[PDB]
C-alpha cells in the first residue's frame, strides 16, 4: 500500500508530524515493487522538502530501503546519485 | 600562546577554498585585552571598513571594442601567467587572482586612452607585473 | 564549415522546436548557440546576415530566461544562470556564462556590420547617440550601438528579474536567492516631510488611471511622469537591498531609454509575443514593473495578469486573492497594482479578500521589500 502515503504525506504538516509519520514507516517490511513506488514517491518528497531533519531520516530510510532482500537497486540509484550532487 | 577569536565565515571560506599551500590575509580588531582577527568586510559595522580601493592605470594606445580587448587580454595573461584562472568571464572583463580591470572613460585630451586596473596589497605582486606586461601595449 | 554553412545552426534550431520546444530554448539551441553560431561567428568564412546575429540574441535571451526563471525539471566574483535544458543534462549541455554569450552575440552583430560595468560611462555615450543618428551610410555603427545598448538593457533587466523572483527557478536543496515586489505610491506616509498625499482616497483614481486602453497595447507612448520624478526608494525600509534597488534603479533606466526606440521596443514586444518571454515568473514582473514606473500602468497590468494566469494554468500552486509559496509574488503583485491604479473599492476588496494573506525630492517614494506577504501588509495599511 502506497496510494496511501501518496495522500497523507503531501496532506501533513512540515515539522515534526512528518517525521513521526516516517519513523513509524520504517517499523515494517516492503515488497519490491512497492519499494520501487516508495523510493519514487520519498525521491518526490525530498525535491519538495526544506528542512534539513526531515531529508535525514528520508535518506536513511532509503538505506533501509535499498538493504531488502530481493531488487535491483541500479535504475533508482541513477536518480539517487543524481540529487546526491546538489544536496 | 596568544589566544584570540577568528569569524566562522572566514574560517570556512579559507579551508573551502584551499583543500581543493596559500595565504590567510587577516584583519585583527585588537581591543581592550579582547583580540578578534577577522575579514575585512566583518569590520564594516565597527565603525571600521571603510573600504581603501586602489587603482593602477594603464596607457593603451589601443581603442578597439571592449569585449575584444578583454577577451584579447585574458589570453595573453593565461598565456603568460601559468594557469591562474582560465575563465570566460560574464561581463567582458579580465581579473586574474583578485584583481579588477576597468575600461574606464579617458580624460579630458582626445588623444589620450588610458585603461584601469584595480585591486588590493593580496594580489599586487601579479597586479603590477600584469600592468608591466601591458605597458608594451596592444598590437596599435 | 563550407560543406554546411548556415545548415548546421538551421537544423539545431528546426531540432530544438521539434522537442516540445518551439521558443529557442531547448538543448540542441543552447548548444548550437555555445558551439555551433558561435564557431560561425568566429568564422570569417562564414558571413551571416544581420538577421541570423538578431535570431541568435533572440535565442540566447530565451535561454537565459529559462536559465533565470523557468523551473527545473526533474523525472572578484562571477555568475551564470544554469538549469536543465530540455533534452540534455544541466552540466552536460554546459555553456560558459550565458550572459557573456548573449553580449558576444551582440558583439558578432556588430562585426557584421563592421564600422557594461567597466564601460558604464561608454555605454551611456554609446546610448546617448543611439536613437538621433543619421542614415544606413552613418547608421552602420549605430545599429551595433544600438544593439549593445539594448543588450545592456536585457542584462540590466535579467538583474532585476533575479533581484524579483529567481527564487522559483531554483529548489531548496542548495542555496539560493529570493524573490521581491515593488510598491505603488504608498511611501509617502513615512518620513517627516512625507505626509499623506501620495495617493489620498478617491485623488489617486481621479488622477492616475484615467480608463486609459486596458489591453496590453505594448510598444506605443507611456506617460512622462519620470522625466522629472521616479521611484526615490528610502534607506529606511530597503538599508540591506543594495543590489536590489541599484538593479531596480538601472532597469528603470533603461525602461526609460527602452521606449525613445520604435525597433527595440517591436523586438521585445514580438519576442513576448513569439517566445512567451510572460510565461517566465522574473523576466515578465520586472518588465511590468518597469513599465509602471515609467506611466504605462494599464499596459504593465495587463501584462502582470497575463503572466499570472500563465502562472495558474502552470503547475505553481495559486489561491483565490491570497499568497501561496508562489502565488505571494502575484498576489503582491495585484495588490500594488491596484494600488496604483487608484482603484480604492477594489483595494479594499483585495484587502478583505487578502487579511488572512496579510502579514500580522518631493511627493510619493518607494521602497525594497521581499514578495511574500509583508510587501501587502504594511502597504495596505499605509493605503488605508
Amino acid at each position: 500500500k502506497s496510494a496511501a502515503l501518496h495522500i497523507d504525506l503531501c496532506k501533513a504538516t512540515s515539522p515534526a508530524d512528518a517525521l513521526q509519520y516516517l519513523l513509524q514507516f520504517a517499523r515494517k517490511p516492503v515488497e519490491a515493487e512497492s519499494v520501487e513506488g516508495v523510493v519514487r514517491i520519498l525521491l518526490e518528497h525530498y525535491y519538495k522538502e526544506n528542512d534539513p531533519s526531515v531529508r535525514l531520516k528520508i535518506a536513511s530510510l532509503l538505506g533501509l530501503l535499498s538493504k531488502t532482500a530481493g531488487f535491483s537497486p541500479d535504475c533508482i540509484m541513477d536518480d539517487a546519485i543524481n540529487i546526491l550532487q546538489n544536496e | 600562546s596568544i589566544p584570540v577569536g577568528i569569524s566562522l565565515g572566514l574560517l570556512k571560506r579559507e579551508m573551502a577554498q584551499g583543500l581543493l599551500p596559500r595565504l590567510l590575509h587577516g584583519t585583527l580588531i585588537m581591543k581592550d585585552s579582547n583580540f578578534r582577527l577577522v575579514s575585512s568586510e566583518q569590520a564594516l559595522k565597527e565603525l571600521a571598513e571603510h573600504q581603501l580601493r586602489f587603482t593602477c592605470r594603464v596607457h593603451l594606445h589601443d581603442t578597439r571594442k571592449e569585449q575584444e580587448t578583454a577577451l584579447r587580454v585574458y589570453s595573453h595573461l593565461k598565456s603568460v601567467l601559468k594557469d591562474h584562472c582560465v575563465q570566460h568571464l560574464p561581463d567582458g572583463s579580465v581579473t586574474v587572482e583578485s584583481v579588477l580591470l576597468q575600461a574606464a572613460a579617458p580624460s579630458e585630451d582626445p588623444g589620450t586612452k588610458v585603461l584601469l586596473v584595480s585591486w588590493t596589497y593580496q594580489d599586487e605582486e601579479l597586479g603590477s607585473f600584469l600592468t608591466s606586461l601591458l605597458k608594451k601595449g596592444l598590437p596599435q | 564549415v563550407v560543406q554546411h554553412g548556415v545548415g548546421l545552426g538551421e537544423a539545431l534550431l528546426e531540432a530544438e522546436t521539434i522537442e516540445e520546444q518551439e521558443s529557442p530554448v531547448n538543448c540542441f539551441r543552447k548548444l548550437f548557440v555555445c558551439d555551433v553560431l558561435p564557431l560561425i561567428i568566429n568564422n570569417h568564412d562564414v558571413r551571416l546576415p544581420a538577421n541570423l546575429l538578431y535570431k541568435y540574441l533572440n535565442k540566447a535571451a530565451e535561454f537565459y530566461i529559462n536559465y533565470v526563471t523557468r523551473s527545473t525539471q526533474i523525472e572578484s566574483k562571477r555568475s551564470s544562470q544554469k538549469y536543465i535544458i530540455e533534452g540534455l543534462t544541466e552540466k552536460s549541455s554546459q555553456i560558459v556564462d550565458p550572459w557573456e554569450r548573449l553580449f558576444k552575440i551582440l558583439n558578432v552583430v556588430g562585426m557584421r556590420c563592421e564600422w557594461y560595468g567597466d564601460i558604464l560611462h561608454r555605454m551611456k555615450d554609446l546610448c546617448r547617440y543611439m536613437n538621433n543618428f543619421d542614415s544606413e551610410a552613418h547608421a552602420k555603427y549605430k545599429n551595433q550601438v544600438v544593439y549593445s545598448t539594448m543588450l545592456v538593457f536585457f542584462k540590466n533587466a535579467f538583474q532585476y528579474v533575479n533581484s524579483i523572483q529567481p527564487s522559483l527557478f531554483q529548489g531548496p536543496n542548495a542555496p539560493s536567492q529570493v524573490p521581491l515586489v515593488l510598491l505603488e505610491d504608498v511611501s509617502n506616509v513615512y518620513g517627516d516631510v512625507e505626509i499623506d498625499r501620495n495617493k489620498h482616497i478617491h485623488k489617486k483614481r481621479k488622477l492616475a488611471e484615467g480608463r486609459e486602453k486596458t489591453m496590453s497595447s505594448d510598444d506605443e507612448d507611456c506617460s512622462a511622469k519620470g522625466r522629472n520624478r521616479h521611484i526615490v526608494v528610502n534607506k529606511a525600509e530597503l538599508a540591506n537591498s543594495t543590489e536590489v534597488l541599484e538593479s531596480f534603479k538601472l532597469a528603470r533606466e533603461s525602461w526609460e531609454l527602452l521606449y525613445s526606440l520604435e525597433f527595440l521596443d517591436k523586438e521585445f514586444t514580438r519576442i513576448c509575443l513569439a517566445w512567451k518571454t510572460d510565461t517566465w515568473l522574473w523576466l515578465r514582473i520586472f518588465l511590468t514593473d518597469m513599465i509602471i514606473y515609467q506611466g504605462q500602468y494599464k499596459k504593465a497590468i495587463a501584462s502582470l495578469h497575463h503572466l499570472a494566469a500563465l502562472q495558474g494554468s502552470i503547475s505553481q500552486p495559486q489561491i483565490t486573492g491570497q499568497g501561496t509559496l508562489e502565488h505571494q509574488r502575484a498576489l503582491i503583485q495585484l495588490a500594488t497594482c491596484h494600488f496604483a491604479l487608484g482603484e480604492y473599492r477594489m483595494t479594499c476588496e483585495k484587502v478583505l479578500d487578502l487579511m488572512c494573506y496579510m502579514v500580522l525630492r518631493k511627493g510619493s517614494d518607494l521602497k525594497l521589500l521581499p514578495c511574500t506577504s509583508k510587501a501587502i501588509m504594511p502597504y495596505c495599511l499605509h493605503l488605508m
